[PDB]
Parts: C-alpha cells; sequence; structure tokens
RNA sequence: AAACUCCAGUUGACACAAAAUAGACUACGAAAGUGGCUUUAACAUAUCUGAACACACAAUAGCUAAGACCCAAACUGGGAUUAGAUACCCCACUAUGCUUAGCCCUAAACCUCAACAGUUAAAUCAACAAAACUGCUCGCCAGAACACUACGAGCCACAGCUUAAAACUCAAA
C-alpha cells in the first residue's frame, strides 16, 4: 500500500495503528518556537497535560534561551517526563519560526519519542491586527 | 516608471552584524531563497560589515570536499542579490549594501593541530 | 650561477635506466625521450652510484662540517659508524641466549633509527602580532623535521659541558640513547610536543 | 481555531524519517507563500511601499524571463563553425 | 594680552584621538569674530565675574577674557580640553579658573564670592553665564535654572543673574 | 536592564478593529480613491470647447460635538547605553488611525503630458524625458531675487487657505 502523506481522517476508517492506537489517540507534543525561547508541551489526544518544557525552565538565561542548543535540552526534558508517563509516539505541532523550531523536535527524538506527523500552526492573520513599525536601526 | 530602461541601462556596527547574521541564518534556515541553496545547509560564521557600510562580508564555514565547496560558492555568489532583496523587503534594515560571501578557514589550524596531538608522544606525565 | 636554466640536474641512480623498455609507461618513455634533448649538469663530487651510498649520513656530515673541512668530517662520521658497531658486538658477546635476538648491530639501522625518533610533528612560528610577540603551533614539514632531528643531534654533541670527551664517542652514545627513546634530544622532542600542546588556543592566529 | 486540527499543514512521517517530512513541510510552507507572509508581517510595510514592491517584482520577472527567452532562443547558433578558414 | 592660537580642527581631531573628520559627533565655533559678537551681546563685562559652560576649544573663553573680566569660572566635562584651556590660564594669570565636572551637578552658588550677592529686587548682581554647549544639554539645563530662579537658589543665590 | 508573574502552554467561549491566498490580474470611478461576503439603489449628456471666484466634490494630517478601543502610535514617563551616550534599541501609555453629524480645503493632488478632432507624410528630431506633428478652444506665461511674501478682498478657516504686488539690488538667474 501506498504512503500517504496526508494524515488519516477521523471519520474514515483506517489501518494505520501505532502501539494499537488510531492516529486520533496519540498524545501531541506542541512546540511554540519563539524568537527568543522554546516551549514544549506534551499534552494527551484529551488535552491532559502531561509534561512541560522551556529553554527558561532548563536554566538558559536571555539570550541563551535563543538557540539551537537550549531547544534540544527542553525537548530532551520534555521527552523525559513525558516516557515518565507511558508516552512513546507524539504528534508534533510546531508554532513559530524562531531557532528552537527544528532542535526542539530532535530533543524530542533524542528523548525517544517517536514523531509519527508533524503540523505547522503559526498564526498567520488574513490581515488583522497592524503590526510594529519597523526598527530604524 | 519605464521599467524596461531601467534594466537595460563602533557600537552600531556590531549590532548590524550581530542582526545581519541572525537574518541570514534564518533565511538560510528555509527554501525561500531557494531550493539549490536549501539543500546545502550553509553555516556562517560572522557577519563583518565595512567601516563604510559599502559591503556585507558573509563568512560561511567550508567544507572538507572541494567539489562541494566550489558548488556552494558558487550558489552563494548567484544567490547573494535575491537574498539583499528578501532582506530589505523584510525591513530587518531599511539599506544593506552589497552581501559578499567569504570563506572561512580559521577552524583548519585547530583541527589539524588536534589531529596531530592526538598522535604525537609527549613522553612521561603527558 | 655558472649554468644556464637549460641545464638540468642529473639523476644518478644506477637501476633507473636499467628498466626494460616494456615497463616504462608512455610518461616516463616521454620524460626519457625529452631528457635526450635537454642538458645536464656535471654531477657534483659527492653521491655516487655506489651501492653503499648513504643520502641521510652524507647529509649529517655536511652537517657537521666546518670550514669546509670534509675529510674531518667524513673521518668522524666513519669513526662513530665504527664505535657503534664495536659497542653492539660489544653487548651481544655478553648476552644471554634469548636476547641475542633483541640486539641491532649495524651501525646504519641504528643511526636512522636513532634520527627517527627525535623528530618532531609540531613545532612553533613565531609571529608578534598584537604589539606582544606569540608562540603559534603548525604541522612541520618531512624536510624541517628531518633537519631538526640532526640539528638537535649536533648541537647537542657540540655541548662545552662535555670537556674532552671526543666527538665519536659523544655522537655514539648520544645515537645508542636515541635508539631506545632515550637522552636529552627525545627531551627535546617531548618538550616541543608539550609546549605546543599548552598552546593549542594560539592555533587561531595562523 | 473553528477549523478541525490535524488536517492543514500537517504531514506524515515515511519510515521514522523526521528530517525528510519536516524538509518536506519546510517547501509546501514555501510555496504556498506562508513563509514570506510571516516573514514579511513581522513589521508593517507602509501601502506605498508595498505597491512598489509588488510592481517591482512583477517587472522583474517579466524582464528575466524575456532575457532567458533571447538567450535560448540565440543558443541554437553556438555550435562548431561549419566554414572554418573562410 | 597675548593669548595661546585656537585650535583647528585638524588638532581637534587628533586631541580626541580619533583620526577621522567623520567620528567628531560634535559641532564647534572656531571663529573668533562669532565669539566676540556672542560676548558683546552677553553685555558689559569689565571687571564682571563670568561662569562659562562648555567651552571646549576656547574660542568663547578667549573672547571673554579679552573682555576685562575679574574672574572666569570654567566648568568643562572633557577633561581633553583641559590641557588647552590650561595653556590659556598660563596666558592670563589669575583670570581662568577650570574646573572638571558636569554643568548639570557642579555647584555654583559656592564659587563666587558673599560679597557679590545682592538683593533681588536690585539689578541683576554683576556675575554673568554664558555657554555654547550641546542642544542636549542645553534644555536639561535651561530647565534645572529655571527652577533655580523660582527658588532663588543656585547661580541665582548672588541675585537676577544673567544668561547668555 | 526594566516590565509582568491577576505570568506562561494546551483547550473552549469571544470585536464599532483590519480584510492572507486569488492579484504573475490591471478592472471600476470626474479626480481624490476603490481589492472579506450577501442583498437593495446605482455609475449624467447622440456635436465639441467652456470658470482661482458660479454649482458640486477633493488622500493624509488637523479641529468641533458624542461613542468604540484589539493593535499601531506623534508626544509623555521609565530601562539600557559614551564620556555631553542611541533622536534610533527595550517597556508602558496618550492625541490620532475607527463610527455618527459638522468643519478645514492642503499634497511629488504627477503620466510632472489641458480638452476635443485628425495624420504618419515630411527635414523625424536643440538636449533629455515619453516618436513627430496638424486643426480648434479655454487656461496660463514674458530676466533673477524681493515673494508659496506685504497690502487689499473673500472664506464656518483667526500667525489658516485662495488671489497676489511695489520699492531698493544684480548681470545674470
Ligand atoms: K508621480
Ligand atoms: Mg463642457
Ligand atoms: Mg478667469
Ligand atoms: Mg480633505
Ligand atoms: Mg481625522
Ligand atoms: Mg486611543
Ligand atoms: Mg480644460
Ligand atoms: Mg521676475
Ligand atoms: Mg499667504
Amino acid at each position: 500500500t501506498k504512503f500517504s502523506i496526508y494524515p488519516p481522517i477521523p471519520g474514515e476508517e483506517s489501518s494505520l495503528r501505532w502501539a494499537g492506537k488510531k492516529f486520533e489517540e496519540i498524545p501531541i507534543a506542541h512546540i511554540k518556537a519563539s524568537h527568543n525561547n522554546t516551549q514544549i508541551q506534551v499534552v494527551s489526544a484529551s488535552n491532559e497535560p502531561l509534561a512541560f518544557a522551556s529553554c527558561g525552565t532548563e536554566g538558559f538565561r536571555n539570550a541563551k534561551k535563543g538557540t539551537g542548543i537550549a531547544a534540544q535540552t527542553a525537548g530532551i526534558a520534555a521527552a523525559a517526563r513525558a516516557k515518565q508517563k507511558g508516552v512513546i509516539h507524539i504528534r508534533v505541532v510546531v508554532k513559530g519560526l524562531g531557532p528552537g523550531r527544528l532542535s526542539a523536535m530532535h530533543g524530542l527524538i533524542m528523548g525517544g519519542l517517536e514523531v509519527i506527523s508533524i503540523t505547522d500552526n503559526t498564526p498567520i492573520p488574513h490581515n488583522g491586527c497592524r503590526p510594529r513599525k519597523a526598527r530604524k536601526l | 516608471k519605464n521599467w524596461l530602461k531601467k534594466f537595460a541601462s563602533h557600537a552600531r556596527l556590531r549590532a548590524l552584524n550581530g542582526l545581519l547574521y541572525k537574518a541570514l541564518t534564518d533565511l538560510l534556515c528555509t527554501p525561500e531563497v531557494s531550493q539549490e541553496l536549501y539543500d546545502l545547509n550553509v553555516e556562517l560564521s560572522k557577519v563583518s560589515l565595512t567601516p563604510d557600510f559599502s559591503a556585507c562580508r558573509a563568512y560561511w564555514k567550508t567544507t572538507l570536499s572541494a567539489e562541494q565547496n566550489a558548488h556552494m560558492e558558487a550558489v552563494l555568489q548567484r544567490s547573494a542579490a535575491h537574498m539583499r532583496h528578501l532582506l530589505m523587503s523584510q525591513q530587518t534594515l531599511r539599506n544593506v549594501p552589497p552581501i559578499v560571501f567569504v570563506q572561512d578557514k580559521g577552524n583548519a589550524a585547530l583541527a589539524e593541530l588536534d589531529q596531530l596531538l592526538a598522535v604525537a608522544d609527549f613522553g612521561p606525565r603527558d | 650561477s655558472r649554468y644556464s636554466p637549460e641545464f638540468k640536474d642529473p639523476l644518478i641512480d644506477k637501476e633507473y635506466y636499467r628498466k626494460p623498455v616494456e615497463e616504462l609507461t608512455e610518461e616516463e618513455k616521454y620524460v626519457r625521450e625529452l631528457k635526450k634533448t635537454q642538458l645536464i649538469k656535471a654531477a657534483p663530487a659527492g653521491k655516487t652510484s655506489s651501492v653503499f651510498e648513504d643520502p641521510v649520513i652524507s647529509k649529517f656530515t655536511n652537517m657537521m662540517m666546518i670550514g669546509g673541512n670534509k675529510v674531518l668530517a667524513r673521518s668522524l662520521m666513519i669513526q662513530t659508524l665504527e664505535a657503534v658497531k664495536r659497542k653492539q658486538f660489544e653487548k651481544y658477546h655478553a648476552a644471554s641466549a634469548e636476547e641475542q635476538a633483541t640486539i641491532e648491530r649495524n651501525p646504519y639501522t641504528i643511526f636512522h633509527q636513532a634520527l627517527k625518533n627525535c623528530e618532531p610533528m609540531i613545532g612553533l612560528v613565531p609571529i608578534l602580532k598584537g604589539g606582544r610577540f606569540y608562540q603559534v603551533p603548525v604541522p612541520l614539514p618531512d624536510r624541517r623535521r628531518r633537519f631538526l632531528a640532526m640539528k638537535w643531534m649536533i648541537t647537542e654533541c657540540r655541548d662545552k659541558k662535555h670537556q674532552r670527551t671526543l666527538m665519536p664517542e659523544k655522537l655514539s652514545h648520544k645515537l645508542l640513547e636515541a635508539f631506545h627513546n632515550q637522552g636529552p634530544v627525545i627531551k627535546r622532542k617531548h618538550d616541543l610536543h608539550k609546549m605546543a600542546e599548552a598552546n593549542r588556543a594560539l592555533a587561531h592566529y595562523r | 481555531a473553528k477549523h478541525l486540527k490535524f488536517i492543514a499543514r500537517t504531514v506524515m512521517v515515511q519510515e521514522g524519517n523526521v528530517e525528510s517530512a519536516y524538509r518536506t513541510l519546510n517547501r509546501i510552507l514555501t510555496m504556498d507563500g506562508l513563509i514570506e507572509d510571516i516573514k514579511h508581517r513581522r513589521y508593517y510595510e507602509k501601502p506605498c511601499r508595498r505597491r512598489q514592491r509588488e510592481s517591482y517584482e512583477r517587472c522583474r520577472r517579466i524582464y528575466n524571463m524575456e532575457m532567458a527567452r533571447k538567450i535560448n532562443f540565440l543558443m541554437r547558433k553556438n555550435r562548431a563553425d561549419p566554414w572554418q578558414g573562410c | 594680552c597675548r593669548l595661546p592660537p585656537l585650535p583647528t580642527i585638524r588638532e581637534i581631531i587628533k586631541l580626541l584621538r580619533l583620526q577621522a573628520a567623520k567620528q567628531l559627533s560634535q559641532n564647534f565655533l572656531l571663529d573668533l569674530r562669532l565669539t566676540d559678537k556672542i560676548v558683546r551681546k552677553a553685555g558689559n563685562l569689565t571687571n564682571a565675574y563670568v561662569y562659562e559652560v562648555g567651552p571646549g576649544p576656547g574660542g568663547i573663553t578667549r573672547s571673554i577674557l579679552n573682555a576685562d573680566v575679574a574672574e572666569l569660572l570654567v566648568v568643562e566635562k572633557d577633561t581633553r580640553f583641559i590641557p588647552g584651556l590650561q595653556m590659556l590660564s598660563d596666558a592670563a594669570p589669575g583670570k581662568l579658573r577650570i574646573v572638571h565636572g558636569d554643568v548639570l551637578t557642579f555647584k555654583v552658588e559656592k564659587a563666587f564670592s558673599e560679597s557679590l550677592k545682592r538683593p533681588w529686587e536690585d539689578d541683576p548682581p554683576n556675575v554673568h553665564i554664558i555657554g555654547n554647549l550641546p542642544f542636549s544639554v542645553s534644555t536639561p539645563l535651561i530647565i534645572k535654572w529655571l527652577e533655580n530662579i523660582s527658588c532663588r537658589d543656585g547661580p541665582f543665590v548672588y541675585g537676577r543673574t544673567q544668561m547668555t
């Protein structure tokens, strides 16, 4: 059977399973990759928080939070605390274009979790609020 | 504005360098410039602005292979103008000087010295 | 120079010319045919097709030379070789049955191995940039380390703390020490490899 | 917010190749124009500047395509000389 | 009086150790005729006590000294102009008192004698302030001195001291 | 660094604000302007020209009354910075940007091309801009500066807008 790049539909029954569970039952790792910080929260499919880790909660301060290594460490910490609650497979939902967009996922993988899908949910207004003016540096 | 004819015809410096380095890394993080550039995985070491703001030298780390170095150099030189345009269009800086991609080989000395130091004989007590 | 740039250096190797034509590659055949056209310098006094020729010992003798006195320098070299040979024979006769398999008596092997044990691989380049002087490590080329081994040996043997001990005897003792990874020349190599290990951070100033 | 989740901007991993999935997602977001929109929305672009930029980009594309067409059309003549000597 | 020559812009650049004409970040009035005009508009300074702020090269200082003042107190923030002002003082014995400090924090009420203090209701008390300061420093200074006039303290302990 | 920790992440509810992609299109309108969806009204004139002032309009900014306030933001405070710092960076927050009823009447309000009708033959044609011209009408211009000024007059405008000089001076502009 040809691999489908598209995620499974909740309604349409599918045979894809991960440790016996359907796609819509897998825990979700929400990564928020800001410009100066990366925050990772693992939640259950029913939206029950299991683990949380940010670059600041891992000891990094000021500019050191906005690096790849800090996001990787936060990912490892989140993956460890999620492993301690029975999480193996995760669906990654990444929001933002910060330096830790990919390093947090790397840290999650090195912490033992298996990523089955990647979703981007970066906020894109259809021209709502007015952004701030450019910096005159 | 008759485009056919147009085509036919210091503390501040350090902050600007840091800003430009971050912006250039973020530009190279995606296929925004080009897929061919994205596939090469270029890493930048630093950004240096000339004292009179006449050029922006972006020092990129070289690899060991020479054919890959030449290809990456060609792609970077062909993509410099587009990256300048993107930097000015995103309003990271209102005016950006021409971007010059310069090779960086400083780490070669440390690498080779450590390679030899691994096999060197320091005798008793190291 | 009294030689025109046309003149090429001679190739004294005697077995090179005896190579059968079949073994020659087209590049080598071309080079041989080219050499006919070229002018060749007169072979200097020195290197010969002799089977006992050894370029390393010749260079060492030339480096011990003082005032063009090649007779005395070669005399000292042959005396050193004889002294090393006699000391090895003396230690071979007095050795047990099993220890006689691990005693090298060939003085040429001893000389080559002793010089090879003194070659440093990493050296320093004096460089003053910021108004203060800085050593920086560098990789030494093979020629440079080969030269440094001989220079250290000769300078150690010319020391004045050796009062009235004749040069052949001093040099034989130093060569036999360096053959076994001992002596002040090996210590000089080690104090260079260590004092270039203390300055790896300056390696970025190359 | 009111839409179903895990349908938009979602990529499945093939045989644990997370890097390939991430790079495919980056390509999708780039060619859909979302990356440039996000980067251009960080600071407000004035309407006159926005219009000038779009006009410049459109005319640059047109000029570049015309130049490429001319070069490709004239490439056919670039072959070995058939009347060498004369 | 035989005063030393006014420094040129090249000498100023070397004194500030800038080696260039673009990193100056300062403007100077190196024309003694304009400084003479300013000191003339400041009024009659014969045997007067003048408090000078932000001299720099010293064109205003020279113009005040040429006027027959009694004692000129000069407060300068940048140490690098103090050698030039000391040469100026050596030229004019006893007419120049150089102080290093900020005009925003320097205390003028103690500088001059207590015999120059005249009543507020009388004419201005023979003490003048003259200044060509950076425009980033003159507005805070005038606000501070307006407060002092409201309290009749600071430079105005002597009376209705005039400012130019 | 200040600031916040009634903070932050997921989830749900939730605008008097602004309208990704389409648009690589070049449309509508007298111009100014107009680019989220639906509906109702609706885009003058079967010769052309015809106004500083007549009659109706005029981006942005600004002013009266009321209202809304997410975000942005002149000013105003605070944080950080040389040796008189960054006006510039960071944080907070006004007038203002929005709606309703009135003012004000200015723009590089520009295609820097007055409206209609016609021609492509001539030497094409000072230059550059945007190929060169013809007929007809209205508007406007006759050295520079004084002067987008003064005075007079008009205006819901009150150091505001429109119209707009003279003297002295110069050989140029
Ligand atoms: K225009
Ligand atoms: Mg009409
Ligand atoms: Mg009229
Ligand atoms: Mg209006
Ligand atoms: Mg308004
Ligand atoms: Mg408001
Ligand atoms: Mg008309
Ligand atoms: Mg005139
Ligand atoms: Mg007027």
